[PDB]
């Protein structure tokens, strides 16, 4: 339903793409540069919409190898 | 920032949000306020509660990377605007922080 | 098609009409950066500046003689007056010449911007020199990402750059000097 390349009509943003192939890559390095990859690679927050003014609602994250391979 | 020892960092760029919220808006048009930190929600609301929408917190905790601010950025593409608006604290020494808006438009 | 004459110098005087006259203006990103797209000059003859970035690292900001970009129709190469290009690279290897000497990174995939005055802006995401890549492992899983293919059309794409990702791998440990 989108027009595009692969990931952009499997719904895909760009952003998830190409962290995907930035995460993939840190899987290959060498091991006293692999786990160094591996800070960058964390993803450590969390999210809350406000939809009326105070409300809540959220979705945290505690992912170490990666941003998500899967659908979100 | 998450945490509040700042020193006024966290408010001076909540004055510096309707300094550029009100003078962008020419036209009347829609605009959804976002803060990255836990001490954006507190100040925001304040100021705009009905256009305030997205509350990302917990960000600093163990570091900052690029695919952390990359969810960051594709819960921002959901709603799709015509112009983003980033308002942050440019660190330019230990002394002199000079807020920057930084835009990007789709 | 010019309705919004815009940009940092018009927004100084706009800015101060609406907000608080104690407030002087927000900075911009353009007041950090002093090198520009079409602002003439910035080639010097045979070697042209090459700004090699990731996220997390300047790899290279002084001038090469050429580089070897991986783009998504096939490997090309960029000398000093090349024309003005937006590239979207493949994973590959952006190779770095100065002379006789050449630094070879492999990278994610990430645009590279020639522009007009000959400045060359790599910009990946991870960009891995093929020293610290091991090429067992690289193969662990591509063996593995060639199997595993549901019927998950996120992961049709997601695999899909998991294969042609490593294959590149393969392919560019093979020919090293």
């Amino acid at each position: 339903a989108p027009s595009g390349p692969f990931y952009r009509v499997a719904g895909m943003s760009y952003l998830r793409y190409s962290n995907i192939c930035a995460d993939l890559l840190r899987n290959v390095l060498k091991e006293p540069f692999k786990a160094k990859a591996q800070a960058r690679q964390a993803i450590h927050f969390r999210q809350a919409p406000y939809v009326d003014g105070k409300a809540g609602a959220s979705k945290v994250y505690e992912l170490e190898n990666g941003i998500p391979k899967t659908a979100n | 920032s998450d945490k509040g020892l700042c020193g006024g960092l966290n408010s001076n760029i909540t004055k510096y949000t309707r300094a550029t919220l009100a003078t962008t808006e020419s036209e009347g048009k829609d605009v959804v306020v976002v803060s990255i930190g836990d001490k954006g929600r507190s100040q925001l609301t304040r100021i705009e509660s009905q256009r305030y929408q997205l509350a990302i917190a917990d960000t600093y905790k163990v570091r900052v990377t690029f695919g952390q601010a990359s969810l960051i950025v594709e819960e921002l593409i959901k709603h799709n605007p015509q112009s983003y608006q980033i308002l942050f604290n440019k660190f330019r020494s230990a002394i002199s922080f000079k807020p920057t808006v930084a835009t990007i438009l789709s | 098609e010019a309705a919004a004459p815009a940009g940092p110098k018009e927004f100084t005087e706009v800015w101060n009409k609406k907000a608080p006259s104690t407030l002087i203006v927000p900075e911009f990103p353009s007041n950090y950066t002093a090198v520009k797209a079409v602002g003439e000059g910035q080639v010097h003859g045979d070697a042209f500046p090459v700004n090699f970035y990731t996220p997390h690292s300047i790899l290279s900001q002084a001038q090469k003689d050429t580089v070897v970009l991986p783009g998504v129709d096939g490997y090309f190469g960029v000398k000093a007056s090349h024309v003005p290009t937006i590239a979207q690279l493949k994973p590959g290897v952006v190779e770095l010449h100065s002379g006789a000497e050449s630094e070879k990174f492999f990278v994610s995939g990430g645009f590279a911007f020639v522009h007009p005055n000959g400045v060359t802006d790599i910009c990946v995401l991870e960009a891995a020199t093929l020293d610290q890549v091991d090429p067992a492992a690289v193969k662990s899983a591509l063996a593995a990402a060639s199997a595993a293919q549901p019927t998950d059309e996120f992961e049709q794409a997601a695999n899909r750059a998991a294969i042609e990702l490593y294959s590149a791998l393969e392919s560019a440990v093979e020919a090293k000097a």
